[PDB]
DNA sequence: CCTCGTAGTGCAGATGCGTC
DNA sequence: GTCGGACTGAT
DNA sequence: ATCAGTCCGACGACGCATCTGCACTACGAGG
């Protein structure tokens, strides 16, 4: 509410002049050790790039490339060729605003009946204002857009207003992502360098930021070893590693392994509580409407109750049984035609592992059990189906199943890890799960 | 807190003029009339409207009462009566407002009350070197004729005729001289040119059909203001600030 | 002088300029002892339109040499647009510049002037094609308007027959299949016919001459003949005639 | 089979009508009648057709049991190219159905017979706790302006009152209809109340031509039964499901 | 029957988005 | 995803 | 004097979506 804007644009200022990750991480913690309280949330939102976390179904800004010469020709009072012939010399739209604030100012109407005041904007109305930005749906939009936005930008200051035309883009070319934040906070707040793991497993367990750091400075640094997944946010799954094929691979297992198949096409996130059929995709978004034919598949044939549960998704051809290119999928999950198509394109469902069943978590127990559990609840049909569970030997047996493999269609075969140490992490890369394709 | 009002197409033009160039309003109701006062976004723009109490049928209110709204909604919302039909608004608790449309089968709307941000204004006292009076139809055909290739036009006068002309790729010319259907009161003061955006001079096109006779003033190095005037003494303004030159 | 013509209904010049530019964007116009005469072809060698005025109707006409004004009709469509008054008063001039069309109304007492820059030159002499048809008859213009718009649903290929003294409009294909009549003066008004003949014309090039029809309330004069292209003609509405002209495809 | 109908109009409205929550329908020919009947892919509202022998006259019949389909998308585009009052006549070929109007001249339209096969009708074997009869016109009107504020349509009655609400977060609206001012009369029954889908029956709204007088029966957990009352003794119903 | 004008309604013509 | 493309380290 | 882990902004060709503005076209008030 006291804060201003003029903060975050001058710490902002000295970022794209530091190369080591070692001294720019130390410089970070200063802006929110001095924020203030009930807005932190909102100050975390802005960093990283996002209004908001991309599952909660909001619709995207609108704003785009060439509309915002037409905003700055606006607020500047400057001809809309001279500020495009402008632009097109120098690429980086930010410094082509940059100058227009010093050598020009604007009027208006306010003053010529008499009126003379100016304020220093402040953060919430920022945030308010993009905010209504977003929704501005109506029927005549585009000037309710447009207008609206260029409140800001005639009441900004010149320093600032450069990094608010990037955040319209929604990119920072600063050197900030998200890993970063999360050891700069664990240093900041929590006081000590080795407490940052049990932050990491807190962003870990739940997709989203605010909450976390909400929840961390209302409790405070402890009470993070005790949360579970509840049916909702959702968690960050893993990815794989890529090499060649020699005798590396199995001199690292030393035996047989778990051996699945490489589906091609979109992947999947299922979080059922008995009532709802919710669903996830290669990143935060809710696909449930673009999908809506197979949330009774999930439902009546996966007899039980709450759970959490991952697969993959893919065309097939609707004559018969036969892999599709997820090239083919694309067609149909854009219009809003639905049983005019959706008839003719088959979408058939695996299962590769689940998360939260019997009410308590399941992510450390080893990788038997849980696939042990997982194959009780599920029902023979043509729709619903489980991963090609194999095991082999040698490398003269892989050859066996990729040739197999491949003339099935797919990318490709994919290995496993099997023991104690195969634990279902949440980021990262690793070592566990390893993948190999062709051209 | 009840007024009533006989015709909804007068509270139509209002309305979609109004949804054109802001996102929220406010309406004072008083002891003799009905005022509202809105600026726009950019500051570029300032519309009033004033309607006094005696078109009304008989009605009053005790009291002051904030209403705020949307602009889209309450447009939404006036789009259910098609003949001669009536209206009546009233509401009791300082929180939620009733709106009935009757004479058909009736229809009645709760709405909830938005809160608005509303800056200070001050009263105008903007005199200008023309007072042009020219026909209210011609007005829109001049515009929707000069202003569909140019995005700027140009209003210059003189002692005997008023022209109106684009410049740059195309020059066309219209003019409202005291030949046959021209100027009916003119102040020689001095020659003027100035210029103004194409587009904010659109938003103000449905406001022409309430009545029959305009008022174009202007100057130079002077904002653009145009009046028009109805039954019972109604007030309608318009200020638009000139163009960068 | 050397360019001063005059004509009262500016809904029929708008009209004809219209019906010139559903051909092409360019416009060439020539002023002489024939008043105002246009032509051009498509490239296609499929459609092609002659205009006329004759040298009686228009009120003024003052020339002194054969020129011609080559005129771009680009940024002047739009403009032009907004005639009204119905019979509202439209003269043409010349300048060095080129060109300035005055508009004169009376419904609320303005002006409308362009300026056009054009080059001058010299008048080319009359051409028209020569032919010979003999069936024919005369219409309303929304009956062939109709004829068009039923057609798209089948193909790409109208043909005419005339046989025993009844018209037949057949096209299309195998499966879908489109049939009509044109009897004696039951949607018709005037009719006379010699023999029978095919017509095989194209169907996008018979949508666009239609199109270029409207507002002109008159009825209008068709004929054809044997593997020959078609003529339609029509009435202007105070004075004037517009042919068009519909290439064949032979025996394609 | 050969028919014909003097009046173009009306036909084509109802067949406009039915062709929205189809994508394929077929025709049925019996003894005295011509129906038509099939069920919506999302499986919810259920529909059918019934026509006398007197809606169209110079009705001859030469097979008893033919049993045409149709592509749904190219009769709705032929029929579309109605001119005016004029007169429509079918013929039934072999494997074709030939559209020819009455008018100022001729014309033909041929589409190719398709082969469709489906008949799953549910039972109805309802006995409905309520009962009201209302105008075309004053429904027709009073649906058609509260398409755009939602999608939740709740229906609600009490004694001899029936309301429609519909409520949204921000806002709501509210309609009545009584006795004694616009609601006919023959208004019996049970104090109920349920909660129906708006673009389904918003869709439906097309029936302001071939069309007099209209039904309405609901209950509590039950599908809500919609009947049209087509000139000499000719009917049409649409069935919707509860949420 | 002759005039608006008012409103739907169909259709090209641009700009922004998410995916590797 | 992806190939860089840096950065940062431990004997 | 060198090989192994961590992290991070660009890659542009595209189907498809959504508003904007312009021709047609049926229909209801007033002479
Ligand atoms: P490709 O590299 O295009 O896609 C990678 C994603 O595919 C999923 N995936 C591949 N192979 C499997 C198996 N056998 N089981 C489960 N999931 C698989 C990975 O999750 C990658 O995210
Ligand atoms: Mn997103
Ligand atoms: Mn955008
Ligand atoms: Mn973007
Ligand atoms: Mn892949």
């Amino acid at each position: 509410s006291h804060m201003e804007f003029k903060v975050i644009a001058e710490y902002f200022d000295k970022l794209e002049k530091i190369s080591s990750r070692l001294q720019l991480t130390a410089l970070l913690a200063d802006l929110l050790s001095k924020s203030d309280k009930t807005i932190i949330d909102k100050v975390v939102y802005i960093i990283q790039g996002k209004l908001w976390p991309d599952f909660l179904g909001y619709p995207e800004l609108g704003i785009g490339e060439k509309f915002l010469i037409k905003a700055i020709s606006i607020a500047t009072n400057t001809d809309e060729n001279s500020v495009e012939n402008l632009y097109k010399t120098i690429g980086d739209l930010g410094e082509v605003a940059r100058r227009l604030k010093s050598k020009q100012q604007s009027t208006g109407i306010l003053g010529f009946l008499g009126t003379t005041s100016k304020e220093s904007l402040t953060v919430d109305e920022v945030y308010s204002t993009l905010s209504k930005v977003a929704l501005t749906t109506g029927e005549g939009s585009r000037d309710l857009k447009i207008r609206l936005l260029a409140g800001l930008l005639k009441k900004a200051d010149p320093l600032e207003a450069k990094f608010l035309v990037r955040f319209v883009e929604g990119r920072l070319r600063v050197g900030i992502g998200d890993a970063t934040v999360l050891d700069a906070m664990a240093i900041a707040f929590g006081g000590g360098q080795s407490a940052s793991e049990i932050i990491e497993r807190a962003y870990n367990l739940r997709a989203d930021l605010g909450n976390i750091a909400k929840i961390i400075v209302e409790k405070g640094i402890e009470a993070l070893k005790t949360l579970k997944p509840q049916v909702g946010i959702p968690i960050r799954p893993m990815l794989a590693e890529r090499l060649s094929n020699p005798e590396e691979i199995l001199k690292k297992m030393g035996g047989n392994a778990i051996v699945d198949y490489k589906y091609d096409g979109e992947r999947a996130q299922i979080h059922k509580k008995e009532d709802k059929i919710f669903i996830f995709s290669r990143r935060l978004e809710n696909i449930t409407s673009q999908y809506p034919d197979v949330v009774d598949y999930v439902s009546k044939y996966i007899e039980g109750k709450e759970f959490i549960i991952e697969g993959e998704i893919v065309a097939i051809d609707p004559e018969s049984g036969e892999m599709r290119p997820f090239q083919e999928l694309m067609h149909r999950k854009r219009k809003s035609d639905i049983y005019e198509a959706i008839k003719e394109y088959p979408v058939n469902v695996f299962l590769f592992d689940l998360m939260y069943y019997e009410d308590v978590d399941y992510t450390t127990k080893p990788l038997e059990a849980r696939r042990k559990l997982l194959e009780s609840i599920v029902k023979p049909n043509d729709y619903v189906k489980i991963a090609h569970h194999i095991q082999a030997n040698n490398v003269e047996d892989l050859k066996s199943f990729f040739y197999r493999a491949i003339s099935e269609g797919g990318e490709g075969v994919m290995v496993k890890a099997i023991g104690k140490d195969a634990i279902y992490q949440a980021g990262a890369r690793g070592w566990l799960w390893i993948k190999l394709k062709r051209d | 807190m009840k007024v009533v009002y006989d015709d909804v197409r007068v509270l139509k033009d209002i309305i979609q003029a109004l949804a054109r160039l802001v996102d929220e309003a406010v309406l004072k109701f008083k002891q003799d009339s009905v005022e509202l006062v809105a600026l726009d976004r950019a500051h570029i723009s300032l519309i009033s409207v004033n309607l006094p109490r005696e078109m009304f049928k008989e009605y009053d209110v005790n009291d002051e009462f904030k209403f705020g709204f949307n602009t889209q909604y309450l447009m939404k919302i006036l789009k259910v009566a098609k003949r001669k039909e009536a209206i009546e608004i009233a509401s009791e608790s300082p929180d939620s407002v009733i709106i009935n449309i009757i004479g058909s089968t009736n229809r009645e709307f709760n709405v909830r009350n938005l809160e608005v941000s509303e800056q200070e204004i001050p009263e105008i006292n903007l005199q200008f070197d023309i007072s042009a009076t020219i026909s209210s139809d011609g007005f829109k055909s001049a515009i929707s004729e000069v202003s569909t290739v140019t995005d700027n036009v140009v209003v210059e006068g003189h002692e005997d005729r008023i022209l109106i002309k684009a410049e740059g790729e195309s020059e066309v010319e219209v003019e409202f001289s005291k030949d046959t259907g021209g100027l009916q009161d003119l102040e020689f003061s001095k020659e003027s040119k100035n210029s103004y955006s194409a587009e904010y001079l659109d938003d103000v096109l449905s406001l022409t059909k309430l009545s029959d006779y305009v008022k174009i003033s202007f100057g130079n190095q002077k904002p653009l203001q145009l009046f028009f005037n109805m039954e019972g003494g109604g007030k309608v303004t318009y200020l638009l600030a000139p163009k960068v030159l | 002088m050397a360019f001063k013509i005059v004509y009262p209904n500016a809904k029929d010049f708008f009209s004809f300029i219209n019906s010139i530019t559903n051909v092409t964007d360019s416009i060439i116009l020539n002023f002489t002892e024939d008043g105002i005469f246009s032509r051009h072809l498509t490239e296609d060698k499929v459609l092609m339109a002659i205009m006329r005025i004759p040298k009686d109707v228009l009120s003024e006409y003052s020339i002194d040499s054969p020129t011609s004004v080559k005129l771009d009709v680009s940024s002047v469509k739009k403009i032009l647009s907004k005639a009204s008054s119905k019979k509202a008063t439209i003269e043409l001039t010349e300048t060095d510049s080129g060109l300035k069309i005055i508009i004169r109304d009376e419904k609320s007492g303005a002006k409308s002037t362009i300026y056009i820059k054009a080059e001058k030159g010299q008048v080319e002499q009359l051409t028209e094609p020569k032919v010979n048809l003999a069936v024919n008859f005369t219409t309303d213009e929304s009956v062939l308007n109709v004829i068009a718009a039923d057609v798209t649903l089948v193909g790409e290929e109208m043909r005419i027959s005339t046989e025993e003294d009844k018209i037949k409009i057949e096209a299309g294909e195998e499966g879908k299949r489109y049939v009509a009549f044109l009897m004696k003066d039951k949607p018709l008004k005037e009719l006379s016919i010699d023999t029978s003949a095919s017509s095989s014309y194209s169907a996008e090039m018979f949508k666009d001459a239609v199109k270029g029809l409207r507002g002109f309330s008159a009825p209008t004069m068709v004929s054809f003949g044997e593997n020959l292209p078609m003529k339609i003609d029509v009435e202007a509405v105070s004075g004037g005639h517009m042919i068009f002209w519909i290439a064949p495809r032979l025996l394609e | 089979m050969k028919a014909k109908v003097i009046d173009a109009v009306s036909f084509s409205y109802i067949l406009r009508t039915v062709g929205d929550f189809l994508s394929e329908a077929n025709f049925i020919v019996t003894k005295e009648g011509i129906r038509v009947s099939g069920i919506d892919p999302s499986r919810v509202v259920f529909l059918d057709i019934f026509l006398p022998s007197s809606y169209f006259e110079g009705f001859e019949v030469s097979q008893e049991k033919e049993i045409i389909g149709f592509k749904l998308e190219d009769v709705n585009d032929i029929l579309k190219r109605v001119l005016k009052d004029d007169t429509l006549i079918l013929s039934s070929n072999e494997s074709k159905l030939t559209l020819t109007f009455d008018g100022e001249f001729t014309r033909s339209f041929e589409l190719p017979l398709i082969q469709v096969e489906s008949t799953q009708p549910p039972s109805v074997n309802l006995e409905f706790p309520f009962k009201a009869q209302l105008l075309t016109i004053t429904f027709a009107d009073i649906i058609d302006e509260l398409s755009d504020l939602g999608e939740v349509l709740n229906i609600h009655s009490k004694e001899n009152k029936l309301y429609f609400e519909v409520i949204g977060d921000l806002s709501t609206a509210k309609v009545e209809l009584s006795t004694d001012n616009g609601t006919l009369l023959e208004a019996s029954g049970a104090d109920v109340s349920s909660s129906y889908g708006m673009e389904y029956v918003a869709n439906t709204t097309k029936m302001r031509r071939a069309s007099d007088s209209m039904e309405l029966y609901f209950g509590s957990q039950i599908p809500l039964k919609l009947r049209f009352k087509l000139p000499q003794e000719g009917y049409g119903d649409f069935y919707i499901a509860p949420r």
